[PDB]
């Protein structure tokens, strides 16, 4: 909670000296260039909450923690057995940016 | 009738199996191991497998490297081009099932999505006497038609 | 200036102790002093060119970027002939997300110097190609897998991605595996592309602890 | 040698450069004026008779007579190390009890993922796996799982005989990887033997 | 190796030990070219060379 | 600022038929073929309103449908 | 658009996924005749969509190659050793099968089969070994239009017999009857085009009087495709003819336009005429192997079905009832493929 | 550094190694003494349009003064080479490098800042330094 | 009231396809040719484009080290060799010195194998093809060495942090000697084949001419710069391991066309020989990884042994080890010029952003400048001295 004292000092200077322009809510999805129905998809904006498993703080909102924990996610969808070898088969391409990244 | 017609499609199987003319399409890693397969230590000209740089001219097409998108449409402009046999022999992980590259925006898991595949040759990279052993088993599947008999009996 | 052949024998040094010294303790000093609107903030860290010295890092505006360059090129103290490469970092959780990042070397310092410009998605930055001509390439790169404009580029076309490819692959917020995939069709003798699907799916295998404490 | 004529080149304006300036009578690495009638003649006839072509030839000729470097690949193998990285086979304990204890770990630190691992408790209470399959046409044979791996079950055995005709029979399962660990067992012992001094 | 019996490795943590210093800079301070340019030789005989690392570092 | 990103990636688009980066196949298949193709498509003016047909066809309307 | 499920008994369980190639859709295919030309295009259709094909063949690796591209790992089943008169290899080959598709016909007689073998023993045989099974669903049989009981060529009357027989034995089977199907491997144009330009004359019998529907191949794939996803489709018959209606000599004066031949090469060998050139060399075909040189064109047969109109009778089942817009055999993509050859700008 | 050539040549001579490592590319003058004590006066005047108390002209000044004294004590031209790793052309045409962005930084005048301008410094402290000692 | 001059037109817009006989993988080039000579180059890469650098952002550190490998499929451990040292950088790792001297014994020995390539496959693309041949057996020789270490004769994976994968094989240093001893004679028979032909001097003499101040420019390294005039090495000016110890000559020349740079290759590859003989001979005795296993993994003997060695296995073959935030960029001699990786690390067991810079990037956007005037034989020569791969330049 005090100070990480190492390269997040000049992260957070880094994002304090520099802003971003506002634009109008929309107009960047249309520049990335991705499909526009990925933007028809809804988003839950959570944190995690702690394992019951252990007893570590890192992962909740606790002032020991210097990571984000905030993720955006989407909901999920259908998935299936690959007749084959029994695999598991999706057609989202959404699946796991969120979770992961 | 049927004794002459079994010479007749063995000796066809023979010249075909004996005399294969392969295309190499080699995008990647595993084109300097074929490279070492034909190389002095491997003699790929003893057994008869003699690289064409044309596709009119080769029947047997290898697929040595990462299929990306960009590439895939050339792939089989390629496969095309060639004459009516056209054996396709798939090499290394990345042409089998697109190998480590698998999980990717820009490549083909495979090359069996383009082009038919008549042996796959595992590895990254396969080793040059796995690569023989795979052209061995092409002689063989080769060896094992038998389409003179078939045109008596059909 | 350029590494010139010069001694036949005995060029054992790696360079001399004045030239060291300025670029191992006063070359951030004598940037800002020198050229202060240029600079916002400087960051001295774990060396590019070895593990026991240090090079510094310049954070910059990118109006300034051109002239800054020109500066660092010519200037007689510092003469950063070699752009190694261009790069962009995406951050999303900053409003300007990317941060784009230029590497130099000096010979004649036989040092390496980090420019940064942190810019967003609608901002453009000014090309850097009059001052090296290395910069075209890497500057189409940038755009091909980033989506930021420079501007008054030459040509500013995609280099790496697939032709007909309109998403920037390396943005965070681009799917591993994509939106597309190719599969030649037998009733329309043609290479098709079509949405994605997988057999098996990505797996991702969170692995971390709660326990850690480096995760920043 | 590494010096060059005057005429010699490959690109035009370098030919018209050294055709109508004298540059390259300054430059060291270029062959100096003949001076005298003798090394006239010396080069006329080298330029003439092809004689740096000859000495080439003599060397070349050599390559006729001298021990051809070739293998016989069905009959003569290439020398394989015992650290080679091959087809993948799953191993048993010399009571016939498989090795696999499914922790899973050669799944985590895959690279390519090419493993896919599914567990239960038998029962008789042991921890063994119910699916083990191994993607052939995705493995990079890197050999982390033989790294990863606490009780040696899976190694990468010394076979690189194993094309197939279909794409299907390169899709590996725990029944066909427990085989080839039984093929190739003693092979596989001897160089884990061999290996342990090492690591 | 007397790492053996001897187990202490918050002494030989250098992973999690480094830190950064905070500064700040202003153009009103003259910068020192006393400390760049006197120490720089004058003649051929005052050139002092750095000689080039032999080895990296190592814990032994 | 995006209606120019926007005018300078559609310009791209253009340059890529333009100078022969992309192919005769390519135009086919992206361009002339979906156009044709729903020209030429029949299609019974479904009774069921929106909810109902999607709710027939699959579970999760977000997920696409393949040669529909 | 929203996709429709093939109406299969029990598919809404087994089917999960877009409908794609990785998908899984709740239909296993034997294909009979897979590596023919109607054939490939079926079970591209049918494998396209997640579906598992069975695909028995007579021993040829090189011509069932485009058919291992067709689906994902284990879709598409190539079943070596295909032989029409064994009984137990047909009942393996539609063991897991819901729906089958009998392609399999001949358009010159040899020594080894004969008509009647193919286009009627054939069909009563698998016909008794389909309703026997139960599992199999849904039953398709292509057939040509001109097929009648009282035709003059063998080959149609043979195929009509074997379409009762069919009928008979399974009742809710579907008759599908496309017209000449225009393809890059088809057998119209491609035969029109080498008798155009490899041949000293090309015989037209009469003077191209008789009519014909011709059709796309892409078209009656997705007809088979909307027989599929239709029950009510079953126990039908479905003439399958294209959009326009042309005499044969409007298609021999297109490929000639098209291809911008310098004159017409086409001659007028009028009936009655090729029925004593052609009928001593029908004797000799059964009595002989395939042999290129002579073949289809060259047969009393052909004649006899040339001169009569092939067009679908006006009371009849067509395209509009499967809600699919033929697209035009003379213009677009379909006659890409003589465009290809010369256009008078091209060579 | 070894010569790639099989022909035997002098390297002592200081001609034959300009001549074989090609630095008569970078300029086809001879690039004596007097000529970089012109390009360093030159510097020198050129270096006068920007203002006097500017960090850039100070900084330009100290550094032709130092180079104008190391030619002073050095009488040979080769010592000169010596003292200042480089040989004399690349050296003249350093001021030449140096005058073709005065336009460039007379545009944006860098030196303009307010009287509390501050840059913020962020400097890296190694663990190797503490653990062993302190 | 004085006459004006025309000029004239540029046509010939030609694609010139994949093409086997140059720099090996897919080159599709566009080339804009007035009459038989070219003026516009635009090289259309991509068509080797795995999506490298996203991929390693999911994936754990010692995950990712095959992809280094992969990306130069000819020099493997030099890729993998910046990699590997920028995480020590950032982990602050000190490598033992058996490791270090095993990993500059092993960058020499694939040194020595991508020039035997580069050389032999530009006279291949030239047209004499007996140096091709005699080179192969020399190259199945090294091979055979990185089987032998590694169990894999080209994607090894031996370089890893701290250290090497495992220790070298007992008999390897003799077998290693013994090529030594005979490599100067098998190399002489191909520089006399090589060098000294009337054809070969006429076709590469003056043919890709670069002058130092556009190598710079242009950001070249490695034999370009070399071959120009300039005494730059990596390897000299900014040691990376126990280089700094060893004893070599830069190879220089002058004229910066296609022979200089064959040239300088040739003394590269009797340089690196020399180097193998230092390392062999100096070669100490002692760990060969590091000796910390918060970031190495545990031998297996001490894993079934120890249980604080079973636990520290097991987070690092699952988890793997978090490096610290930040960035570094570390750059290595590579045979084809300067190859670097920009690690950004947030603190994570995974790489948040790998920036991979290709040697071979900058020379074929040199391509262009250096390619103007020339002919259509012209352009395989020079291709074959810019000696790029596509894997390489398309990550
Ligand atoms: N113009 C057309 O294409 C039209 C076709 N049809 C009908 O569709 C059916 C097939 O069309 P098409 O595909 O063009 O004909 P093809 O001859 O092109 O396909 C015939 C298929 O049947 C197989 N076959 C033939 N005889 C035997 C046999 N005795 N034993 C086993 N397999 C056999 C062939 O295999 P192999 O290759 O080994 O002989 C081939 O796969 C025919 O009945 C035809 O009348 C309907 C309307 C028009
Ligand atoms: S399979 Fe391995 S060796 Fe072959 S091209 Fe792919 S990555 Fe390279
Ligand atoms: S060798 Fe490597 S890629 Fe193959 S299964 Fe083992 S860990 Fe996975
Ligand atoms: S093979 Fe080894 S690492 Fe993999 S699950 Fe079994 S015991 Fe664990």
């Amino acid at each position: 909670a005090t100070a990480p004292q190492d390269f997040s000092l000049a992260m957070k200077k880094a994002d304090e000296i520099y802003s971003g322009k506002t634009v109008k809510a929309g107009d960047i999805g249309f520049s990335a260039g991705v499909p526009l129905e990925t933007y028809n998809r809804k988003v839950r904006i959570f944190c995690p909450a702690k394992a019951a498993s252990q007893s570590g703080l890192g992962r909740t909102l606790h002032p020991s923690s210097k990571a984000p924990q905030w993720k955006i996610v989407f909901e999920n969808l259908s998935k299936w057995e690959n007749p084959l070898m029994g695999w598991t088969s999706t057609a989202d391409p959404l699946e796991n940016v969120g979770r992961s990244t | 009738a049927d004794f002459i017609v079994s010479k007749v499609d063995t000796v066809v199987n023979w010249a075909r199996a004996g005399s294969m003319w392969p295309m190499t399409f080699g995008l990647a890693c595993c084109a300097v191991e074929m490279m070492h397969a034909g190389a002095s230590r491997y003699d790929l000209d003893r057994f008869g497998i003699i690289f064409r740089p044309s596709p009119r001219q080769s029947d047997v097409m290898i697929v040595a490297g990462t299929l990306t998108n960009k590439m895939a449409p050339a792939l089989r402009k390629v496969y095309d081009q060639m004459p009516e046999p056209k054996w396709v022999v798939s090499m290394g992980s990345c042409a089998n099932g697109g190998g480590y590259y698998h999980y990717s925006y820009s490549v083909v898991r495979g090359c069996d999505r383009v082009v038919p595949v008549d042996v796959y040759v595992p590895g990254c990279p396969p080793t040059a006497e796995g690569l023989l052993y795979g052209l061995l088993q092409l002689q063989k599947k080769i060896y094992r038609s038998k389409n003179t008999q078939l045109w008596w009996n059909k | 200036s350029y590494c010139y052949a010069r001694k036949m024998t005995d060029k054992d040094y790696i360079a001399y102790d004045n030239i060291k010294n300025f670029g191992d303790n006063y070359l951030t000093d004598y940037i800002i002093k020198t050229v202060p609107k240029y600079v916002t903030m400087a960051v001295n860290g774990p060396a590019q060119s070895s593990v026991l010295y240090q090079e510094p890092t310049i954070y910059t505006t990118p109006e300034h970027i051109y002239a800054l360059c020109a500066f660092l090129r010519d200037h007689v103290n510092l003469q950063y002939k070699t752009l190694i490469d261009i790069t962009a970092v995406d951050y999303p959780e900053r409003s300007a997300r990317f941060e784009v990042v230029y590497h130099l070397l000096s010979p004649r310092l036989n040092n390496r110097i980090r420019i940064k410009v942190v810019v967003d998605e609608v901002t453009s930055v000014p090309s850097v190609s009059r001052i090296w001509n290395a910069a075209n390439w890497f500057e189409r790169e940038t755009w091909d897998m980033f989506g930021v404009f420079f501007s008054n580029h030459p040509d500013l076309r995609r280099v790496l991605t697939d032709y007909g490819f309109t998403g920037h692959p390396l943005r965070k917020d681009f799917p591993l595996t994509g939106y597309t995939e190719v599969r030649y069709d037998y009733g329309k003798k043609r290479v098709i592309s079509e949405p994605l699907e997988l057999t098996q799916e990505f797996r991702y295998f969170d692995f971390s602890s709660p326990w850690d404490t480096l995760s920043r | 040698g590494t010096e060059r004529r005057p005429g010699q080149s490959g690109a035009w304006k370098q030919v018209d450069k050294q055709r109508y300036s004298s540059e390259w009578e300054q430059d060291p690495t270029f062959k100096q004026v003949p001076k005298n009638v003798s090394e006239v003649l010396d080069d006329s006839v080298s330029v003439l008779f092809l004689t740096d072509i000859v000495r080439g030839m003599m060397y070349s000729a050599s390559g006729f007579f001298d021990d051809k470097v070739t293998i016989l690949y069905p009959f003569e193998k290439g020398a394989v190390s015992p650290r080679f990285r091959g087809e993948h086979a799953l191993r048993r304990y010399p009571t016939g009890e498989e090795r696999c204890i499914s922790c899973k770990l050669c799944e985590a630190i895959c690279p390519a993922q090419a493993i896919t691992i599914e567990a239960e408790e038998r029962e008789d209470g042991s921890r063994k796996t119910t699916r083990y399959d191994i993607d052939m046409t995705k493995c990079i044979y890197c050999g982390f799982c033989q790294e990863a791996c606490p009780v040696d079950a899976i190694v990468e055995g010394p076979n690189f005989e194993f094309s197939t005709e279909t794409r299907e029979e390169l899709l590996y399962d725990k029944q066909k990887l427990l085989e080839n660990g039984d093929k190739w067992e003693q092979e596989i012992a001897a160089n884990l033997r061999t290996e342990s001094l090492y690591r | 190796p007397k790492l053996v019996y001897d187990i202490k490795y918050f002494a030989r943590d250098y992973r999690r030990n480094n830190s950064y210093t905070v500064r700040s800079v202003d153009s009103k301070t003259p910068f020192d070219y006393s400390k760049v340019f006197g120490s720089a030789p004058l003649k051929p005989a005052d050139v002092k060379t750095v000689r080039i690392p032999e080895v990296m570092p190592h814990r032994g | 600022r995006v209606t120019d990103l926007l005018i300078f990636k559609g310009r791209e688009e253009l340059e890529t038929y333009l100078f022969m980066y992309k192919q005769r196949h390519h135009a086919i298949t992206e361009y002339i073929e979906p156009y044709q193709i729903k020209k030429l498509l029949i299609e019974r003016k479904s009774s069921n309103s929106a909810f109902l047909d999607s709710f027939y066809e699959k579970a999760y309307p977000l997920v696409h449908s393949k040669y529909a | 658009s929203t996709l429709k499920p093939f109406d299969l008994n029990a598919n809404n369980a087994v089917r999960n996924g877009p409908g794609g190639r990785s998908s899984i859709g709740g239909v296993v295919a034997t294909v009979f005749g897979a590596n023919g030309f109607i054939g490939s295009y079926v079970v591209n259709e049918i494998s396209k969509r997640g579906n598992q094909v069975v695909c028995p063949y007579r021993c040829n690796e090189n011509k069932v190659q485009p058919l291992k591209q067709m689906g994902d790992l284990g879709q598409v089943v190539l079943l070596p050793e295909f032989d029409i008169h064994d009984d137990e290899y047909i009942r393996r080959a539609i063991s897991r099968s819901n729906v089958v598709i009998n392609c399999v016909g001949i358009r010159q007689e040899t020594k080894n089969y004969s008509y009647k073998d193919v286009h009627v023993d054939f069909p009563t045989r698998l016909a008794k070994i389909v309703a026997e099974s139960g599992k199999v669903e849904r039953f398709i049989q292509v057939s040509e239009m001109g097929a009648d009981v009282s035709h003059a060529s063998r080959r149609l009357q043979t195929k009509a017999v074997g379409d009762e027989a069919i009928m008979k034995y399974i009742p809710d089977a579907t008759i599908i009857r496309p017209g000449n199907v225009v393809g890059i491997e088809d057998y119209f144009y491609n035969n029109l085009i080498f008798q155009l330009s490899y041949t000293i004359v090309a015989p037209v019998i009469n003077n191209g009087a008789n009519k014909v529907q011709p059709t796309y191949i892409l078209d009656v794939a997705d007809a088979v495709v909307k027989i599929l996803k239709d029950k009510k489709t079953s126990g039908k018959t479905y003439y399958l003819g294209g959009p326009e209606t042309l005499t044969m000599r409007q298609i021999y004066d297109h490929l000639i336009d098209t291809l911008r031949l310098s004159n017409d090469d086409t001659v007028n060998l009028r009936y009655e005429l090729a029925k004593m050139l052609y009928k001593p060399l029908d004797t000799l075909r059964t009595k002989l192997p395939e042999f290129p040189f002579l073949g289809f064109m060259m047969s009393s047969d052909y004649a006899e079905e040339q001169v009569a109109d092939s067009v679908a009778p006006a009371g009849s089942l067509g395209y509009k009832d499967l809600s699919i817009s033929p697209a035009k055999v003379t213009e677009g993509l379909a006659i890409e493929g003589v465009r290809f050859i010369r256009v008078g700008g091209y060579d | 550094f070894k010569a790639v050539a099989d022909v035997e040549i002098d390297f002592s001579n200081r001609a034959v190694l300009k001549k074989y490592v090609g630095v008569d590319h970078l300029s086809k003058e001879q690039g004596t003494k007097a000529k970089f004590i012109v390009s360093l006066n030159s510097l020198l005047e050129a270096v006068k349009s920007v203002p006097e108390t500017a960090e850039y002209r100070k900084a330009i000044e100290a550094t032709c003064q130092y180079r104008l004294k190391v030619c002073g004590e050095n009488n040979s031209d080769a010592a000169i080479e010596e003292v200042l790793d480089a040989h004399l052309e690349e050296l003249i045409a350093e001021s030449k490098e140096e005058l073709r962005i005065l336009p460039v930084l007379l545009e944006s005048k860098p030196w303009d800042v307010p009287a509390d301008y501050s840059a913020p410094v962020f400097d890296y402290v190694d663990a190797s330094t503490i653990l062993d000692k302190k | 009231m004085k006459p004006l001059t025309p000029s004239k037109v540029s046509n010939f817009t030609i694609n010139f396809g994949p093409q086997h006989p140059a720099a090996h993988g897919v080159l599709r080039l566009v080339l804009e040719m007035d009459g038989e000579i070219i003026k516009r180059a635009d090289p259309h890469i991509g068509l080797l484009h795995r999506g490298t650098e996203k991929l390693l952002e999911y994936k754990t550190y010692n995950q990712g080290i095959p992809y280094f490998d992969r990306l130069d499929y000819v020099s493997m451990m030099c890729m993998e060799h910046s990699y590997v040292l920028a995480i020590e950088q950032l982990l602050n790792v000190a490598v033992p010195l058996r490791g270090q001297y095993i990993r500059v014994l092993f960058s020499e020995i694939t040194r020595i194998m991508n020039h035997i390539l580069a050389i032999t496959c530009h006279s291949m693309d030239v047209g004499a093809l007996t140096p091709f041949l005699w080179a192969f057996e020399e190259r199945e020789k090294l091979f055979e060495f990185y089987e032998r270490v590694s169990g894999a004769r080209m994607h090894a994976a031996y370089f890893r942090v701290g250290g090497v994968a495992q220790d070298l094989p007992i008999g390897l240093l003799r077998d290693i000697y013994d090529w030594s001893r005979q490599f100067a004679s098998r190399v002489d028979e191909m520089e006399e084949l090589l060098t000294g032909n009337r054809i070969w001097k006429e076709r590469t003499i003056d043919v890709g001419l670069v002058t130092a101040q556009q190598a710079w420019d242009w950001g070249c390294s490695g034999p370009i710069l070399r071959g120009s005039g300039i005494d730059w090495d990596l390897r000299k000016n900014q040691p990376y391991d126990v280089y700094g110890r060893m004893d070599f000559n830069v190879p220089i020349a002058g004229h910066g066309d296609c022979y200089d740079r064959y040239l300088v290759r040739v003394q590269e590859m009797r340089e690196s020989l020399r180097i193998i003989y230092q390392c062999l001979n100096e070669m100490p005795d002692g760990l060969y990884k590091t000796p910390d296993q918060k970031v190495s993994p545990p031998s297996r003997g001490q894993m079934k042994q120890s249980m604080e060695s079973l636990i520290h296995h097991f987070k690092l073959f699952s988890e793997g080890y978090h490096v610290p935030a930040g960035e570094t960029y570390r750059a290595v001699e590579a045979p084809k010029g300067e190859f670097g990786v920009y690690l950004v690390s947030r603190g994570g067991n995974r790489p948040y952003r790998c920036k991979i810079r290709s040697p071979g990037y900058a020379h074929l956007q040199m391509l262009d400048m250096v390619a103007k005037g020339a002919m259509l034989a012209d352009v395989v020569t020079i291709i074959g001295t810019l000696d790029v791969v596509f894997g390489e330049i398309d990550r």
